[PDB]
RNA sequence: UCUCCAGGCAUACGCGUAUAACAACUCGGAUAACCAUUGUUAGUUAAUCAGACUAUAGGCAAUAAUCACACUAUAAAUCACCUAUAACUUCUCUGUUAACCCAACACCGGAAUGCCUAAAGGAAAGAUCCAAAAAGAUAAAAGGAACUCGGCAAACAAGAACC
RNA sequence: GAGCUACCUAAAAACAAUUUUAUGAAUCAACUCGUCUAUGUGGCAAAAUAGUGAGAAGAUUUUUAGGUAGAGGUGAAAAGCCU
């Protein structure tokens, strides 16, 4: 006579059955049955100063919208990296080994913000 | 010879290695690249793993032989739970002591004087017993883990009220759950004591000596009894990783350097978990003797000799109904040999404060055979309790 | 303060509230990262006030004034989110060449299907993790019959669909 | 933030910071009678009481003294024209003093 | 005695006897799941 | 079903609620109204502090969080026993008293009414029930009652707080279990009156933590709530041991004292019980009310350096001595 | 307000919004009133009640319970404490409503434990009439098993003996 | 398919008053069972209700979780029981 179709949650079942509703953990449980919160595990909101800011939620109807051009890897490379290499190549002071000079990173290890595997949230 | 542990319960033996490994010069193809097990590929062999840093929650201890304090020679440690098979006889041998039955005459006389009597002494004692067994709780029948500690604290409070007569009683204090230890040798055996006291009463002045130098010297005739085939170390804990320590219970500089009395309790509710009388007395000797020896070694250094000034310590132990009293005199610190001057101990055993207690009246055919309260109260036991407390002042 | 959870006190009770257009993606692209970070919170507080008003209208059983405001804000926040994502996506390609931020693989489950598996973060390597080892990524031979039955079932659905389209065209040509 | 991965933390790690927030809340009129200091909120099911404290103090500059939360079961009794149950979503309520 | 009441509900028993982990424990149980997937059942297990 | 009242509780403004549940008026100050070598007592008290902190050798607690709390308990027990011991010659009553450690005090009373809001019993009228279950760190019980602090029928213009909401909004929950009235011992014990109580605040409620949680204004409020509930329970239990209940109100006021410490700071309170007629039926025409007096917290010392306590304040020690020297007439 | 009746309040397991207010009067309650029905809005707040809650390696145990004293008996009977290593200040998460569950039903049925026995919880008669037969209760002159397969059933009896 | 029932394993629980004694003893509630009669028979009930009866400190009764599966299991043998 049990309901097979409704979702299985902790409001159901006996006392000893418990599970989470999706909130992230913020601490650890030791022996002696004591909870110990960790400060670094609690998310911190980075809020900017909004004094003197000119932008608002809405825009005027008379503002012309622009043709859509999604950014691509090619476009970013040309705007930022291409000019410096071109000047150095003309001078002849360019080599493959020193690509790091132009901003290339060999590996993501050591960086606080790693691009793969991502180690930070939105 | 029968082997303990049936095979079905033992961990199963590792699987045999794939035959491809036997063939020399051939590189096996395994599922290591896939990162998961599959039944139709060879099982990889992985090297041992190292985290690269220390995680406190997953610390692993090094083996015994690698411990810095590992010593080839063994040390036998006596602690709270140890129960000596031979009882007092074994305890006397370990401590090089002679036993005298009955309390010292000087202490006994302290209470025969009616001036030391407390006002309404008998009635107040009866009230403490009833409060410990019945009134203190909301439950119908309290358990020993509660009233056994409670009876002792109440009795100490009663005796401690005698400061009105004797202002000198303000020179002593009491502490809770202090620890004691000592290291000594007996006939090539290394021995240690690690213990704790329920409460410790300390004084600013040493206790008077009990026995004169003449009596101390006469002990040389006495010979310590032996109990072959049982070894003296039966029921002691053999340790190969140990440190040598001495502890009176307080660090250096304590204003009250003289311990007066040591209290020991048997508060376990279940009978098998409670020491029997004789085993309780044996525990008292070793624990008290350790306190005296640690105090000596502190004053006179680590040398062994017959002491110019003997040290005296007292001990009381109970399970909440039956009481036992102890007085010890430390005469010598040269315990390596079994012959010479011996320490002395006075014991009074199996002193009943009361025989039984009824928490509800006994009714047969609507007749109250037994009323609630103590049965066969004996006031003599408290006087012995009072005499020991007063000793050193009166 | 809490007063920011409500509209300007003057507007309370009004039937309409004038509002502008929502931000388009191209306009946002001109702005810098720092400007976008601030713009997010400016939109966020408008969103909370609009959600607050919507619930209160239901409690009082009245129409919500100018409900189109909510849709504009939600659209704006979506465009901000993708614009930031586009910049991150391009940068990741240049430095690593990977097309996804999260590691994964193609694997076969115990039912005989091919699924993308997303990895998780662990403190220990996989070969020492006993909870992970109980998970099976292979199919045994009794599954082969069901693989064929799935393929045939999918074939019947496709045939009926194409047949129906051809018959519908016949009707249109007759009518016109 | 919701529907995102959090970096795993181990001894000696950085602080966790979310620069853009995914949580949206709404202020509701109490159904019952409450003390004057108390306020009610509807919050996403993944939010903790700790998160609500920081959310209000930093985004809205409001001083908070205590927080309590409960989960409310939504009804699953009404049926559609084909006799299939309709589910009202479960939600979370927060009390802030 | 009066019959008709043989179902004495218990969630621990229900999940252990007919649950997801129980079905996957043996090859016969895995084939139970495959049949219900081919039929199109909305409920594969308890 | 009855509400369970916690003397030591973390809820905001609990003291104001507890006044309404009890009908108590709180006055800031002290109740309206022989040298003994204060230097000697100062030496004795400083010995107790140094003994536990610096001299005794005992096994360290495993928890690493119980360490701070366990220490504070040790010194307070030592202080109480000595001061009670040293002052016995001056006040002979202290010689015959009974000293309790962590024993239980219980009281059960009725106050107010409500309409059952739902179910098959909807609309029936039910009384609101409360119980206090408490375990003071230390307390002293004597066989003779202390003198009054103000005459019965004493009246002051201050008004007891009135709360609009139900007790639930202050986080407070109900259960059904045994009702108990207990003074610390059963009725057969001769020592049926109270002298003084000593309380130790849990680490959760101490000063530093409260400031971080942004409820700095609640530091003193925690002290007041503990005193009102604990002393109301003790005096009420004493009265019922004498035969007085709601329909037979007390003829003679009942008094008791307490000192509440968080380990370093101390505060002092006095309570007088004038009424057990708190029920709707018995409170229709009752002008009596209960009174409580309290003081702000004052440190007793600051730190232990080398083997010397630094910052010992004699003023606080006088207040403890004054409380312990009160005697029956 | 009156007349009468006498298993109630909590927890566990189970159930899953049946909970409360307003509005409707179609369907549902075997009829109305009123809702248990339909629609809309609301609700259950915990470091103490309840659940989940990963430091490591060694060494070691003769003596029940029953008010545990006396006392015997036979069916022989609930982690602690020590030795070393490591760490060196903490509150998040989940349960909490109800006239409720298993029996096709608002079924005279079945359903564990603690406290208590009326201070808690309830209503046998829709209106009228006073026939036969049928069911249940109580009273009966004189007689007292003559009834019946049989003292079955009932009785102001509830006792004795034998195979 | 052993959430009913048969038997077993582990962890738990209940037994008032009275007479005997020192107990598979006695009287008799709770609780467990079901002798005899009437009513009911699409019934309140696919085995009940109303009375009347048997046991009630034991080979007692009861709760929670686990085990044995059809060529089989379980059975103080009724060829009983296994939704
Ligand atoms: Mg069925
Ligand atoms: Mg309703
Ligand atoms: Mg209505
Ligand atoms: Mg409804
Ligand atoms: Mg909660
Ligand atoms: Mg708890
Ligand atoms: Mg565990
Ligand atoms: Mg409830
Ligand atoms: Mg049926
Ligand atoms: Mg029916
Ligand atoms: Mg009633
Ligand atoms: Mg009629
Ligand atoms: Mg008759
Ligand atoms: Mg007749
Ligand atoms: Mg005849
Ligand atoms: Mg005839
Ligand atoms: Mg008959
Ligand atoms: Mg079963
Ligand atoms: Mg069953
Ligand atoms: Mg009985
Ligand atoms: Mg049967
Ligand atoms: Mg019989
Ligand atoms: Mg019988
Ligand atoms: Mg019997
Ligand atoms: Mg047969
Ligand atoms: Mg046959
Ligand atoms: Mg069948």
């Amino acid at each position: 006579g049990a309901d097979r179709m409704s979702k299985w949650t902790s409001k159901r079942g006996p006392r000893t059955f418990t599970k989470s509703r999706g909130a992230k953990k913020t601490g650890i449980y030791t022996s002696d049955r004591k909870f110990v919160q960790i400060k670094e595990m609690v998310p911190e909101f980075v809020v900017p100063d909004l004094t003197g800011f000119k932008l608002k939620p809405y825009v005027n109807y008379r503002a012309p919208a622009g043709i859509d051009t999604p950014l691509t890897a090619k476009a970013l490379f040309q705007e930022t990296v291409a000019p410096a290499i071109e000047k150095d190549f003309k001078e002849g002071t360019f080599d493959a080994n020193n690509l790091e000079k132009y901003g290339f990173e060999p590996t993501q290890e050591g960086k606080l913000f790693q691009l793969y595997p991502k180690n930070f949230p939105r | 010879a029968y082997e303990w542990g049936v095979r079905s319960t033992r961990k199963p033996e590792p699987r045999p290695l794939d035959r491809v490994y036997e063939i020399p010069g051939l590189e096996p193809i395994t599922y290591e690249g896939k990162k998961h097990f599959v039944p139709w590929l060879a099982r990889p062999i992985f090297p041992p793993w190292e985290r690269g840093w220390n995680d406190p929650r997953f610390h692993r201890a090094a083996p015994i032989h690698e411990q810095t304090l590992y010593k080839e020679e063994p040390c036998y440690i006596f602690h709270q739970r140890c129960r000596l098979l031979e009882g007092m006889k074994q305890a006397l041998w370990l401590t090089k002591t002679k036993l005298i039955e009955g309390l010292p005459k000087k202490v006994l006389s302290l209470v025969d004087d009616p001036a030391n009597h407390i006002e309404n002494q008998e009635q107040r004692v009866l009230d403490i017993i009833s409060h410990a067994r019945l009134w203190h709780s909301t439950e119908d029948i309290p358990k020993r883990e509660t009233y056994c500690p409670l009876i002792v604290d109440s009795l100490i409070q009663l005796c401690k009220s005698q400061i009105l007569k004797h202002p000198s009683l303000a020179r002593r204090t009491s502490a809770q759950n202090c620890t004691l230890a000592t290291t000594w040798n007996r006939e090539s055996l290394l021995l240690q004591v690690r213990g704790t006291s329920s409460t410790i009463l300390s004084a600013k002045d040493p206790l008077p000596v009990i026995a004169s130098r003449e009596e101390v010297e006469a002990t040389r005739s006495h010979v310590l009894e032996t109990f072959y085939p049982i070894s003296p170390t039966i029921d002691l804990q053999e340790c190969h990783v140990y440190e040598v320590k001495d502890d009176t219970g307080f660090q250096e500089g304590y204003p009250y350097p003289h311990p007066h009395t040591l209290y020991f309790l048997e508060k376990a509710n279940l009978r098998p978990q409670r020491f029997l009388p004789e085993q309780l007395r044996a525990k008292m000797l070793l624990f008290a003797f350790a306190n005296a020896l640690a105090q000596a070694r502190l004053l006179y250094g680590n040398t062994a000799k017959v002491l110019e000034q003997p040290i005296v310590v007292q001990s009381v132990g109970t399970d909440g109904r039956v009481f036992q009293f102890l007085v010890l005199q430390l005469n010598t610190t040269d315990l390596a040999s079994s012959e010479g001057v011996k320490n002395l101990v006075w014991t009074d055993s199996d002193q009943l404060l009361y025989r039984h207690f009824w928490c509800r009246p006994v009714i047969k055919k609507k007749v109250v055979v037994e009323p609630v309260g103590p049965v066969d109260f004996q006031p003599e036991t408290f006087r012995k309790f009072l005499a020991l407390y007063l000793h050193g002042v009166v | 303060g809490l007063e920011e959870f409500f509209d300007d006190p003057k507007n309370w009770g009004e039937e309409k509230v004038k509002s502008g257009a929502s931000w388009t993606c191209q306009q946002l692209r001109n702005k810098s990262n720092e400007d976008l970070h601030k713009l997010w919170y400016v939109l966020l507080k408008e969103r909370n006030m609009l959600l607050t008003l919507e619930q209160e209208a239901k409690r009082q059983r009245l129409p919500m004034p100018s409900p189109e405001r909510l849709e504009k804000v939600v659209d704006s926040m979506d465009n901000v989110d993708k614009v930031v994502q586009e910049r991150e996506d391009a940068l990741r390609l240049l430095q690593t060449g990977q097309e996804k931020p999260r590691p994964g693989a193609w694997r076969r489950d115990i039912f005989g299907r091919i699924v993308w598996h997303k990895f998780k973060q662990w403190p220990i390597p996989w070969y020492l993790n006993k909870r992970y080892n109980r998970r099976r990524f292979f199919a045994m031979p009794y599954v082969d019959r069901f693989i064929r039955l799935r393929i045939e079932k999918h074939a019947r659905i496709e045939a009926r669909k194409r047949s129906l389209q051809k018959k519908k065209e016949k009707i249109l040509h007759a009518k016109f | 933030a919701r529907n995102v991965l959090y970096p795993l933390y181990q001894l000696g790690g950085p602080q966790l910071r979310v620069f853009r927030t995914n949580f949206f809340i709404q202020l509701v009129r109490p159904g019952t009678a409450q003390p004057e200091d108390t306020v009610q909120f509807r919050i996403p099911m993944e939010m903790t009481r700790v998160d609500l404290r920081n959310y209000l103090e930093q985004i809205y500059n409001v001083p908070v003294a205590a927080v309590r939360t409960r989960v409310q079961h939504g009804s699953n009794r009404r049926r559609d024209h084909k006799n299939v149950r309709i589910k009202k979503p479960d939600y979370k309520v927060a009390y802030v003093q | 005695r009066a019959r008709g009441n043989e179902y004495q509900p218990s969630n621990i028993k229900r999940k252990h006897k007919h649950g997801w982990v129980r079905r996957l424990s043996t090859p016969a149980g895995v084939q139970v799941i495959l049949r219900r997937m081919l039929k199109g059942r909305k409920s594969l297990s308890h | 079903k009855k509400y369970v009242v916690h003397p030591q509780i973390s809820a905001l403004n609990a003291d104001r609620w507890y006044q309404s549940f009890t009908k108590t008026v709180f006055v800031s100050g002290l109740p309206p109204a022989p040298s003994l070598d204060l230097a000697a007592l100062r030496a004795a008290v400083c010995d107790c502090i140094l003994q536990e902190q610096v001299y005794v050798r005992r096994r360290r607690p495993r928890s690493l969080f119980d360490r701070r709390q366990a220490l504070a308990s040790s010194i307070l027990d030592q202080v109480v026993r000595t001061l009670v011991n040293l002052l016995a010659p001056l006040n002979p009553v202290l010689s015959t008293a009974a000293l309790d450690c962590k024993r239980s005090v219980d009281f059960y009373w009725l106050r107010g009414e409500e309409r059952i809001p739902a179910g098959h019993r909807k609309g029936h009228i039910d009384a609101l029930r409360y119980q206090i279950n408490d375990k003071p760190h230390n307390q002293i019980r004597i066989s003779k009652q202390l003198p009054e602090f103000v005459p019965l029928d004493y009246s002051i213009p201050t008004e007891i707080p009135v709360m609009k909401c139900k007790p639930d909004k202050l986080p407070l929950f109900r259960r059904q279990y045994e009702n108990s009235i207990f003074t610390g011992s059963k009725t057969a014990d001769p020592c049926c009156y109270g002298h003084t109580q000593f309380h130790l605040i849990p680490d959760r409620l101490k000063r530093e933590r409260l400031i971080r949680q942004n409820q700095a204004e609640q530091v003193e409020a925690v002290f007041r709530a503990n005193a009102i509930a604990s002393l109301f329970a003790w005096t009420g239990a004493q009265a019922m041991y004498q035969g007085f209940w709601s329909e037979a109100d007390v003829t003679r006021p009942f008094v008791s004292q307490a000192v509440i410490t968080d380990g370093k700071y101390f505060s002092f309170f006095c309570y007088q019980l004038n009424t057990l007629a708190l029920t709707v039926q018995a409170d229709q025409n009752n002008p009596r009310k209960n009174l409580c007096w309290g003081s702000q917290s004052q440190p007793l010392y600051e730190t232990v350096e080398d083997n010397d306590v630094k910052g010992f304040d004699d003023g606080t020690l006088l207040q403890i001595v004054h409380f312990l020297l009160n005697k029956p007439r």
